[PDB]
């Protein structure tokens, strides 16, 4: 069982400065002689830390030296100790029991991992009595035996290996870490020292595991001291001792290593900290001779992000274009008209479990983002085996004589099943097909005509004798049969781009728009980034967004308040470094 | 002229980059992305051999 | 104005057609009036003059 | 790869019913309808995902092959786990940390290696190539010419 | 040289161009075309710098 704590204290988050600390090995690759550039999760360069501190000794109010700290991408966790007293990582976890709680304690008679699923309690602490052998009879971290995921023993582990000395005997350093669904941990022992030392030091990878899980703090764990000696309560009766710890808290930065003879790293410089740094890596060498040096540039970055599109609500009727009871023949494929609405296309995908919406020059994730210009529905019914034959540039009878698309064609089919509706009782005949024509029929080009011809010469005129044959053909559409000679419904959306007279598109909703700001803007599916400021070029009432000297567009026509602004890249230059060399100083001058 | 070539489509989509993002999905985005940057890598290559 | 002599001075007029956007700042156009002359509109791209 | 278990009662939005079980409280968690004579859309289907990530790390699988002995000083080919590439494959006096495996260089090419089983550092070298320059006095002289390799 | 570069694949189905566009489809064959001149016209300007 659990008991809740009490007695909780508050002091100052005391900071203190790492003097470049926290670099390990990236991969495990054997390299030498190379001053490689990585880019992965490092602690920056000179930052402040954290330090907590164990104080209030005896059993006057021993603190709440176990707080919760967030675990934002990474963990930094030090220790500086001579009892071996702090343990018991828990990271990882929502503390609500909402998934996998994850433990770490060792320590005991042999390092030990524990994972399970519990349900956590409401106040944890790992009990240690002062008897000879110090062992965890209380679980207050966890009452519960819900489930349980992995186990887990290791042998060499955070063992404090070295002799009997006064001074602090080890500094231990780790780092936590999420690598996109597991948790990766490394470490290294380091000797006395006579609250972070100065030096250079590389941490050799250990045991990693998945678990994968949801993120919100992370956790520490002391042991307990309780003890006879005292009177105390359940919560807080212990004796509290002496310990030091750090955090830090891991960021993305690009590092430039450099290994030695032995395969080991010897030295780091953080780029993006100083002016002298970044150059010290243009150069990709640890020393700059003196001169001039152009580094990057610098660019203003936007703060916000606005949108703005047409305020028209109408629905679109994309109902009865497919519910029409009745579609028309192949060679009748009755164009329709759509325009000043809003189309909604996921209430399309609501047909037959035999679906075939593929998409040429579009992706079919990305209709509602996008604003059109006159779309077009055209619906028609074809055979079974014919739905792959209509495409782009694709010959065959029903392509070359009876629709016929356009080689760069925009817009996309829709192929649904019709077994029981387009099939009667004795079949049905009423869909027709011509079989012959005179030549290829063009493009988007729709003709109707029943009119016997000279087949093979000799004109009919409407005889309709031998070597005349009729060019309507009928469709059986057996009840059943197979699905190559079955009926399909098909329908074809073209739609012309490059977005002059935006007319239709979805539901995107308006937000104020900013004038004087390095800002992004979404004008009618017209991305970008720039200031808008107000413009003075004289547009005529017919004229919509403008140019420049080159295709980059220069002024863009408010949708909803009629009005002309303008757009230019908010800032830009170039940054150069004047140094006197590097064995003579370390300041530099700047200038852009 | 290295001005006035930026504006060719180099057998893709389209000429500007946002455009083609917005309009395609990453998978096929990734063969007109590379075909323009290509292009134009060529094209700046030129400019700084003559 | 300088120490110019009077050959010079003729010569710095016949030839001098353009001297070029010797960084010109880019508060001389940030889209105010007209502007958008042939330095400008290649400053936006990246192309400078040292 | 992200996995859930809440099971308590989800807000609906705006106008929340404080998840009493009451009106305007939505229940994310349903159960199938499954039948014998059903739609095939509908029918019940087994799904299994399995994935797996290539990296520098040992591997783990390698199933039924054939195991070789292993030669030194000539210009073989070798099919270390899944490493190909031809090379002399002599003895190397590089100091490999435990966790290390693969060794490279400036180009990206594998130089050292680590044998599986016998556990021991290999140097790779691609065997000699290279030489060209026949040496010729002239057609109508003679046919007679030296090579330079 | 600059002849004889005109009769060779450039990572292609042939070398020759009534192969190409006509007796298939519009993709595809719109993308060996695409290959061809882009090739041919990197010839082109390799023999001018020369
Ligand atoms: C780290 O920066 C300064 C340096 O001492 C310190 O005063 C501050 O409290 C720390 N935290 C932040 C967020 O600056
Ligand atoms: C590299 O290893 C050798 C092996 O004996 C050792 O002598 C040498 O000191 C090492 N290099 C460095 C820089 O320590
Ligand atoms: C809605 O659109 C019309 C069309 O120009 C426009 O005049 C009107 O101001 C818009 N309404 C709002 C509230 O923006
Ligand atoms: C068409 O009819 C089906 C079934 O009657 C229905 O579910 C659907 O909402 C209707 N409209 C569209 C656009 O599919
Ligand atoms: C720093 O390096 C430069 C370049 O070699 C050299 O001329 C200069 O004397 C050095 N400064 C010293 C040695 O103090
Ligand atoms: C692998 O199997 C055989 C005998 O078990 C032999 O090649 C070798 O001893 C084994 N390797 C290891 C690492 O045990």
């Amino acid at each position: 069982q659990c008991v809740n704590l009490t007695t909780r204290t508050q002091l100052p988050p005391a900071y203190t400065n790492s003097f470049t600390r926290g670099v390990y090995y990236p991969d495990k690759v054997f390299r030498s002689s190379v001053l490689h550039s990585t880019q992965d999760l490092f602690l920056p360069f000179f930052s402040n830390v954290t330090w907590f501190h164990v104080i209030s000794g005896t059993n006057g109010t021993k603190r709440f030296d176990n707080p919760v700290l967030p675990f934002n991408d990474g963990v930094y966790f030090a220790s500086i100790e001579k009892s071996n007293i702090i343990r018991g990582w828990i990271f990882g976890t929502t503390l609500d029991s909402k998934t996998q709680s994850l433990l770490i304690v060792n320590n005991a008679t042999n390092v030990v991992i524990k994972v399970c699923e519990f349900q956590f309690c409401n106040d944890p602490f790992l009990d240690h009595k002062n008897n000879k052998s110090w062992m965890e009879s209380e679980f207050r971290v966890y009452s519960s035996a819900n489930n349980c995921t992995f186990e887990y023993v290791s042998q060499p582990f955070l063992m404090d290996l070295e002799g009997k000395q006064g001074n602090f005997k080890n500094l231990r350093e780790f780092v936590f870490k999420n690598i996109d669904g597991y948790f990766k941990i490394y470490s290294k022992h380091t000797p006395i020292i006579v609250d972070l030392p100065q030096g250079f030091s590389a941490l050799e990878p250990l045991v990693d595991l998945p678990i994968g899980i949801n993120i919100t703090r992370f956790q520490t764990l002391l042991a307990l001291h309780r003890s006879y000696l005292t009177p105390g309560d359940s919560s807080s009766g212990w004796t509290a001792g002496a310990a030091a710890y750090y955090v830090g808290y891991l960021q993305p930065r690009t590092f430039l290593l450099k290994y030695n003879e032995n395969g080991t790293i010897t030295d780091a410089v953080d780029c993006a900290l100083d002016p002298l740094s970044e150059t010290k890596c243009t150069l990709k060498s640890f020393t700059v001779e003196k001169g001039i040096y152009q580094t990057s540039n610098f660019r203003v970055q936007p703060t916000e992000s606005i949108v703005r599109f047409p305020n028209i609500t109408n629905l679109c009727p994309f109902d009865e274009v497919f519910n029409a009871t009745r579609f028309a023949s192949v060679y009748a494929w009755n164009r329709k008209r759509i325009s000043n609405c809003v189309a909604d296309y996921s209430v399309l995908y609501n047909l037959a479990p035999f679906f075939t919406f593929k998409c040429y020059g579009v992706s079919p994730t990305k209709l509602n983002d996008l604003c059109f210009t006159n779309v077009y529905a055209d619906s028609f019914v074809i055979r079974g085996d014919e739905v792959r034959q209509i495409a782009p540039g694709q010959t065959g009878n029903i392509a070359d004589y009876n629709y016929k698309l356009p080689d760069d064609f925009t817009g996309c089919v829709i192929a649904w099943n019709s077994n029981k509706l387009d099939s009667k009782v004795s079949g049905n005949y009423n869909y027709l097909y011509r079989l012959f024509r005179k030549s290829n029929l063009k493009p988007f080009e729709r003709d109707i005509s029943t009119e016997i011809y000279q087949a093979g010469n000799k004109p009919c005129n409407g005889v309709a004798g031998f070597n005349c044959y009729f060019p309507l053909r009928s469709y059986s559409f057996r009840p059943t049969y197979g699905v190559g000679h079955q009926p399909y419904r098909v329908v074809v959306l073209s739609f012309e781009l490059l977005h002059a007279p935006a007319t239709v598109c979805g539901p995107k909703k308006s937000t104020n728009l900013v004038k004087n700001k390095c800002v992004n803007f979404n004008f009618n599916g017209l991305k970008g980034t720039g200031v808008l400021t107000e413009s003075n070029k004289k547009f005529l009432p017919f004229q919509q967004f403008g140019r420049d000297i080159a295709d980059t567009t220069d002024a863009v026509r408010d949708p909803q308040t009629l009005e002309i602004l303008d757009i230019t890249p908010c800032s830009f230059g170039g940054v150069s470094v004047i140094t006197p060399g590097t064995n003579t100083s370390n300041q530099v001058a700047v200038l852009y | 002229t290295l001005v006035k070539q930026l504006s060719s489509k180099f057998g893709a989509i389209s000429s500007v980059l946002n455009d083609i993002f917005s309009r395609l999905d990453p998978p096929e985005a990734e063969v007109q992305i590379d075909r323009l940057i290509t292009g134009r890598l060529q094209s700046l290559q030129t400019y700084v051999t003559q | 104005p300088s120490k110019r002599s009077f050959i010079e001075d003729l010569l710095f007029n016949k030839v001098t057609l353009a001297d070029a956007g010797f960084i010109k700042q880019y508060g001389d156009c940030l889209g105010d009036i007209a502007a958008r002359d042939l330095i400008c509109a290649q400053k936006f791209k990246g192309l400078t003059v040292l």
